[PDB]
């Protein structure tokens, strides 16, 4: 997540794993998902659970 | 105070519907713009093209230089502004100098 | 209305070459 020039650009990429993960020794690029043009002052965030 | 607005009132007292258009230029640009004119794709003796903002002169072609489904540009090693896919039909394009 | 029971401590771990994204749509 980024906040630059008002655009809240979200980058994401789903990558499958094979065993236990510890940020494994692999490379993968993230593709842009949305470009919400809101320009909100974002200084805090909380992960929402269900 | 109440308005009368009888049909025989003078021009100075007749009702006027006033519509004010307010425009904001805050630090949050969005896609709120006016309408743009659209034309037909032309190649084969290249004509000038203005595709989604950028302007070029190359030969539009249907080459197999497939881009990504999110990219909307094209640049070579020399940062040459290659053609962009069709903003309407999503058809991949490419340009070269026109001799 | 909410119930405060999700708070818990933190930890740390070693990452790798992650977070690389496309800086432009070209
Ligand atoms: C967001 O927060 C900033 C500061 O925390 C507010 O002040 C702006 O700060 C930036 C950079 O420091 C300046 O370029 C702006 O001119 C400042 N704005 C004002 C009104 O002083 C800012 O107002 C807050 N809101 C937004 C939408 O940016
Ligand atoms: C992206 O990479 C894939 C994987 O090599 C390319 O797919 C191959 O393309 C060649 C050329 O047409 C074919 O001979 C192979 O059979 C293709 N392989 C597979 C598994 O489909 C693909 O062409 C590359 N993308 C571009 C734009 O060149
Ligand atoms: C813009 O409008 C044109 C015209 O309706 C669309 O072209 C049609 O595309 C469909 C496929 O989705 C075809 O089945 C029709 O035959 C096309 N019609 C014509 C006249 O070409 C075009 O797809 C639209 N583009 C977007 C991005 O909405
Ligand atoms: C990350 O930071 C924490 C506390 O600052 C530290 O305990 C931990 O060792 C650090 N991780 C690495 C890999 O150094």
């Amino acid at each position: 997540f980024k906040n630059i020039d008002g655009y809240f650009k979200i980058y994401s990429k789903h990558t499958p794993i094979n065993l236990e993960r510890d940020l494994p020794q692999g490379f993968s690029a993230l593709e842009p998902l949305v470009d919400l043009p809101i320009g909100i002052n974002i200084t805090r965030f909380q992960t929402l659970l269900a | 105070q109440s308005y009368g607005f009888r049909p025989t009132y003078g021009v100075g007292h007749q009702p006027y519907r006033v519509v004010v258009l307010s425009f904001e230029l805050l630090h949050a640009p969005a896609t709120v713009c006016g309408p743009k004119k659209s034309t037909n794709l032309v190649k084969n003796k290249c004509v000038n093209f203005n595709f989604n903002g950028l302007t070029g002169t190359g030969v539009l072609t249907e080459s197999n230089k497939k881009f990504l489904p999110f990219q909307q540009f094209g640049r070579d090693i020399a940062d040459t502004t290659d053609a962009v896919r069709d903003p309407q039909t999503l058809e991949i394009l490419d340009i070269t100098p026109c001799s | 209305q909410c119930v405060n029971l999700i708070t818990r401590t933190q930890s740390y771990t070693n990452s790798f070459t992650r977070g690389v994204y496309y800086p432009d749509k070209v």
